[PDB]
């Protein structure tokens, strides 16, 4: 299938009590690979999942190099932006910053991404094209004349258009094996009298890959059901993501109702039954 | 791997 | 400006008596990202609570999974602390096997 790589990268001011707390964590997908915490006693790039470990001291030593940059730039960039917006000096601010690519079962760019946030909003991206800027606000439109003004955009796209999918390619061949692949859901369904009325029907879906599922409740089929609970996805913390959607039926009855599970990883939709 | 540089002040 | 906390407890495995497992506490869609969370056992914190490094969603809130080892029984409480400045207090959320 295809895949992605992303940069995260967050800032976050505390005058009068430090400096800017400057946490970068590196996806291939939804896996977690490298990492750096400004209070982190080591100040190098680490590690995060086996496969990323095999590359040589030049590697760290680049990548730690590059990013402790990367946390001096969004320091400067703080102070220029609080100035930007007239904001206090007292006050705490965040800068946020997304970065990468995606490729298709080839190996090939799909597209490339980069976007910026001020304290959680919309700041400054670069668009579709890669040629592009879009500024969220007059004090953004700063930023696009200085970016535009450098020529920021070329090389960015060299970035996103080369070097990016040529390292993606790279993880993905080196982690093929221990990187989380298709998983079909492992599911089964729960009863829960709340009176002997009345009782909660939950149906469970574990252990998938990728996150994207689908869970839906029918009463005497083929009849949709509302009026039903259904939690946000979660991730289990092995790599797989769980979810479940319950729904109140009268003590009768329940085996009136089906569960319905869509995930890519089945052979055929399942239908659950109590 | 990320960029070789940042991008320049905002 | 700002954005409480999602939060949801639960253990990686099925829960089973006396096996050892892994107990969650995910938060989500939340902001700023200075936010404190623990995980409890019996009301005492659990020591050596391992966590997911910061990251955000593209609404730009952030998420964070937290975990620790442990083997639940039928009569011990696990929960979790979650404090964040849009919290009047810290909310405690309890572990449900059923949910």
């Amino acid at each position: 299938g295809s895949h992605s790589m992303r940069y995260f990268f967050t800032s976050v001011s505390r005058p009068g009590r430090g400096e800017p707390r400057f946490i970068a964590v590196g996806y291939v997908d939804d896996t977690q690979f490298v990492r750096f915490d400004s209070d982190a006693a080591s100040q190098r790039m680490e590690p995060r999942a086996p496969w990323i470990e095999q590359e040589g001291p030049e590697y760290w030593d680049q990548e730690t190099r590059n990013v402790k940059a990367q946390s001096q730039t969004d320091r400067v960039d703080l102070g220029t932006l609080r100035g930007y917006y007239n904001q206090s000096e007292a006050g705490s601010h965040t800068i946020q910053i997304m970065y990468g690519c995606d490729v298709g079962s080839d190996g090939r760019f799909l597209r490339g991404y980069r976007q910026d946030a001020y304290d959680g909003k919309d700041y400054i991206a670069l668009n579709e094209d890669l040629r592009s800027w879009t500024a969220a606000d007059m004090a953004a439109q700063i930023t696009k004349r200085k970016w535009e003004a450098a020529h920021e955009a070329e090389q960015l796209r060299a970035y996103l258009d080369g070097t990016c999918v040529e390292w993606l390619r790279r993880y993905l061949e080196n982690g093929k094996e221990t990187l989380q692949r298709t998983d079909p859901p492992k599911t089964h369904m729960t009863h829960h009298p709340i009176s002997d009325h009345e009782a909660t029907l939950r149906c469970w879906a574990l252990g998938f890959y990728p996150a994207e599922i689908t869970l839906t409740w029918q009463r005497d089929g083929e009849d949709q059901t509302q009026d039903t609970e259904l939690v946000e996805t979660r991730p289990a913390g092995d790599g797989t993501f769980q979810k479940w959607a319950a729904v109140v039926v009268p003590s009768g009855e329940e085996q009136r109702y089906t569960c319905h599970v869509q995930h890519e990883g089945l052979p055929k939709p399942l239908t659950l039954r109590w | 791997q990320v960029p070789l540089r940042p991008m320049t002040y905002k | 400006i700002q954005r409480t906390p999602k939060i949801q407890v639960y253990s990686r495995h099925p829960a089973e008596n006396g096996k050892s497992n892994f107990l969650n506490c995910y938060v989500s869609g939340f902001h700023p990202s200075d936010i404190e969370v623990d995980l409890l056992k019996n009301g005492e914190r659990i020591e050596k609570v391992e966590h997911s490094d910061l990251s955000f969603s593209k609404d730009w809130s952030f998420y964070l999974l937290y975990y620790t080892e442990f083997t639940p029984t039928e009569k011990d409480e696990y929960a979790c602390r979650v404090n964040h400045v849009t919290l009047s207090q810290p909310k405690i959320v309890k572990w449900d096997r059923d949910m």
